């Protein structure tokens, strides 16, 4: 009968479900412009080590990234993706860290390909701060930091890193976080 | 001391080259 | 009789399409604040320009603007203006292109009138970088950069700029898209 | 009978009152992100001084924040807090000033106590800027810069400032309005 | 080489002066 | 000429000091 009561009830209910997506994912579409780094530094922040741990050792996940940071309003747009467990060459072994350049709206009149320093680091938060890290630099020939064809190309990085242990066992870790640190160039490379 | 590996992404052992040395 | 539930829903449904327009223009109002620029550069970014074109020999669109970027965080608020057709001493011709001051909300403690470098120029993603530019200055006898009255003033800039062929005919657009590159100073301006 | 054609209804008013209040809170929650700095300078901005006089002299409203501005991306979140009337040793007398650190996310690297100058200072939109202010230094003794516990310290800042008359009968409010600015330093702390 | 023409939003012909020379 | 002295969040008199003169 009025079964058109329902009809424009669940016009209502989708339509609804639909703005509880978009309104959602304007929230983690706030972090991003929010934690947003463009000077070509950027603290990467990880809560939940255990956690994050875990699903890792486990397979569910295993493969987190980064807030999107630039170097320079219109310029590069890196990123970092840490591997808590550890992959390539140190899947159980230890932690393992990399680098990465993702495909950006004004990365077309961009150089390629990549060719600037980048002191990816695990801080310290203890109170001595001897915090590891350590830098490279972009290879042209080995397929990685040449212009983008997807949104993010085969993350490079320096695979043995943290080793779990050191880390696990330390003065890195507080209260289940850590931040990680990569460190771009820029100089040498001509501003906008 | 050598940096400069690659993903480990899974699967493909390297077009006959990859590893990454340290930890030390 | 149940007309009840019907101006229930009827109430339902605008609020409804209420959110579907604020959601909304949180998406158009998610750019501005994101592709923003407040060292004194810019890129305002122009995808399909075939599209853009007609429509401007047309007459439904012809006056696009861009991301409104500042000379610091509580500075001026300058933008550009693009007329792909072009206008004033141009319409037909070739492309014209502008530069303009909008009113701020720090705009007030700020001196007038304006008196700042602006080299807007187009680019030139091809592979030698050939990218036709200028500058001028501020003059203040002419009304366009005295301390604003609505929203933004007189949009002032060098109409004859990149004419339409060799624009059109080029290594200056690419996949349909072209980027410009207005330069505005800050030295001679007593930074906050 | 139908009973359950409101009970949906019922279901979508609430659901819907919610995103007006996210879709709402998204609202404040861009101006933040939008009068955002962190270069260690600042404009917090007050429209409506006669209003915000009043409910000051009057009890309902009477300790304004600012725009939590930090001094570079990852680094401290400090803010201002303005007493129109005035409080401690000047409720009555005049208006009264604070500079204040909050909690941050990156707030936990950061070396503790605090110790950076602080020109907090109210400005003058009149015609010859003789706009008061000053600054000092944090004292690690007295607690009110050491790292952050709840979200935001014992609001420090120098209370006589801008005396009531001399603000309210002068060249420092304009369209009932009035900008402020705190200046805290930056260089004798190790950028990122 | 001169600069500094203005907004050419179709209507007024100027205060008796508007135009610009170039594309050369 | 001397500064910082404390939040005045109506309640606790200090520990036995605070204040501020000024204004002059």
């Amino acid at each position: 009968n009025t079964g058109l009561l329902e009809s424009q009830l669940s016009r209502h209910d989708q339509m609804l479900s639909v703005h509880d997506i978009r309104l959602a994912d304007m929230d983690l579409r706030f972090q991003v412009l929010e934690t947003a780094s463009y000077n070509g530094v950027l603290i990467w922040k990880i809560r939940d080590y255990k956690r994050r741990k875990q699903e890792a050792v486990m397979g569910k996940t295993l493969s987190l990234y980064s807030q999107p940071f630039y170097t320079g309003y219109f310029g590069y747009k890196m990123c970092a993706r840490v591997y808590l467990n550890g992959d390539g060459m140190g899947k159980g072994t230890h932690l393992s860290l990399f680098f990465v350049i993702m495909r950006g709206e004004y990365d077309a009149l961009l150089p390629w390909p990549f060719k600037q320093k980048v002191t990816l680091m695990l801080m310290d938060q203890g109170s001595s701060r001897r915090h590891l890290g350590d830098a490279f630099k972009p290879d042209p020939n080995s397929s990685s930091f040449k212009k983008p064809t997807g949104e993010m190309n085969i993350a490079s990085g320096c695979p043995v890193f943290v080793a779990q242990t050191v880390l696990e066992n330390g003065t890195y870790i507080k209260d289940d976080t850590i931040f990680i640190k990569v460190i771009v160039d820029t100089s040498d490379l001509p501003d906008p | 001391p050598y940096p400069i590996p690659e993903e480990g992404d899974p699967g493909p052992p390297g077009l006959s080259t990859p590893h990454q040395e340290d930890g030390k």
